[PDB]
């Protein structure tokens, strides 16, 4: 089967360089042109570079020309993207993609994509989250349902994992996508809705694990008298 | 500089139905247009190239047409897997992509349940204050949250995050967080989050006073 | 073969 395997993602400081790799299997790599394309939720998909059959035959988007270099090692079936002078704006998911490569006369279309490597360009230091309760109240219950949660604030880098009652409570849990704050740190909330009657008699604990910092927290969330 | 514009931004359909998607170019790209599907947390998948050609193994239920500046993808007999984002791409001049069309599952309107959370004593003790407004299990996806501090409409001090459409009930949930410094927070008395949504006849406001709940 | 880009336009030789 056709396969494109990308290097694992991580953090790199502004100004520094980073080389991504993508290794092909299950087809004759030498017979295909290859591309790098990146994606952000804010700016969408952006093509970056192409390398054709001959390893010296390359093109680049105006945005990265002279900063990025694409290359290929056919003996190792590997495609590289060398990124230099990185800026925070280069933070993105980076995909390698195979060109359709003249099969059925077509070219400059991406017929197979890797899963992507997430590159975070940031000067932030590794930091564990502060966890704060989002307390429920009998005042705030809507139609017999109460909401409670934990705010997981000021951590770096992504990701954090949140569970409730060690994984025992899954129904009605929503853990929101993280947002990057002006500080360069991330924040998210995890919430759960429960029957308003269970507030006094049921214990609710949010378990936050931040593996990039190897950090763990168990936080009991209790009702307030409002 | 060649721009591709996709429409509709969002399409709400049910499995078994037909979706019609459009891509318009700022100037002619001849037939140099492709369509991709991207399922959440996965790699894009090439559907159509040269405006109307199906990629190897792509079912005929994906059908592309058009030329010049006007293009269409139709997807017949929608499958559960098809609810995803679709992008167009041109290769007439360099390579650019449209901004995507989102295909989601239609269901009946459900108004959000709205909850407001004052900052904890612990957080305030740390020097900042986050006020969290939660809108739970609503449909459709469009919802608006307006913060008011002592009744004054707010701008620029909040961040919003929405879940993916829920597998179980096809609803969405949303968190909107107002972040203030501790002193700034302590300078105002009434905090309120005002919610508008299709399922609500008039806006819903949840509020609290500083130091209370 | 060879991929040619001429002011944005793609060609094959
Ligand atoms: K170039
Ligand atoms: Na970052």
């Amino acid at each position: 089967e056709v396969q494109l395997l990308e290097s694992g993602g991580g953090v790199v400081q502004p100004g520094r360089s980073l080389r991504l790799s993508c290794t092909a299997s299950g087809f004759t790599f030498n017979n295909y042109g290859m591309h790098w394309v990146r994606q952000t939720p804010g700016k969408g998909l952006e093509w970056l570079a192409v390398i054709w059959f001959d390893e010296n035959n390359k093109y680049y988007a105006d945005s990265v020309r002279g900063r990025f270099t694409i290359s290929r090692d056919n003996s190792k079936n590997t495609l590289f993207l060398q990124m230099n002078s990185l800026k925070t704006e280069d933070t993105a998911m980076y995909y390698c993609a195979r060109d359709i490569s003249l099969v059925r006369d077509a070219f400059i279309y991406f017929d197979f994509w890797g899963l992507g490597t997430l590159v975070t360009v940031s000067s932030a230091s590794t930091k564990g989250p502060s966890v704060f309760p989002l307390a429920p109240s009998s005042k705030s219950t809507s139609g017999g349902t109460a909401a409670l949660g934990c705010l997981v604030k000021d951590y770096f880098p992504e990701p954090v994992t949140v569970s409730w009652n060690s994984g025992a409570l899954t129904s009605g849990v929503h853990t929101f996508p993280a947002v990057l704050q002006s500080s360069g740190l991330y924040s998210l909330s995890s919430v759960v809705t429960v029957p308003s009657s269970s507030l006094g008699t049921q214990t609710y604990i949010c378990n936050v694990n931040h593996k990039p910092s190897n950090t763990k927290v168990d936080k009991k969330v209790e009702p307030k008298s409002c | 500089e060649l721009t591709l514009t996709q429409s509709p931004a969002t399409l709400s359909l049910s499995p078994g139905e037909r979706a019609t998607l459009s891509c318009r170019a700022s100037q002619s790209v001849s037939s140099y247009l492709a369509w991709y599907q991207q399922k959440p947390g996965q790699a894009p998948r090439l559907l159509i190239y040269d405006a109307s050609n199906r990629a190897t193994g792509i079912p005929a239920r994906f059908s592309g047409s058009g030329s010049g500046t006007d293009f269409t993808l139709t997807i017949s007999s929608l499958e559960p897997e098809d609810f995803a984002v679709y992008y167009c791409q041109q290769r007439s001049n360099w390579i650019t992509f449209g901004q995507g069309t989102r295909l989601e599952i239609k269901r009946t309107v459900a108004a959000p349940s709205v909850f407001i959370f004052p900052p904890s004593d612990e957080q305030l003790k740390s020097g900042t204050a986050s006020v969290v407004c939660l809108l739970n299990n609503f449909y459709p996806r469009e919802a608006k949250v307006q913060w008011k501090v002592d009744n004054a409409l707010q701008s620029g001090n909040s961040q919003e995050s929405v879940t993916e459409q829920d597998s179980k009930d096809s609803t969405y949930s949303l968190s909107n967080t107002l972040t203030l410094s501790k002193a700034d927070y302590e300078k105002h008395k009434v905090y309120a989050c005002e919610v508008t949504h299709q399922g609500l006849s008039s806006p819903v406001t949840k509020s609290f006073n500083r130091g209370e709940c | 073969r060879q991929l040619i880009n001429t002011n944005g336009s793609w060609h094959i030789n």
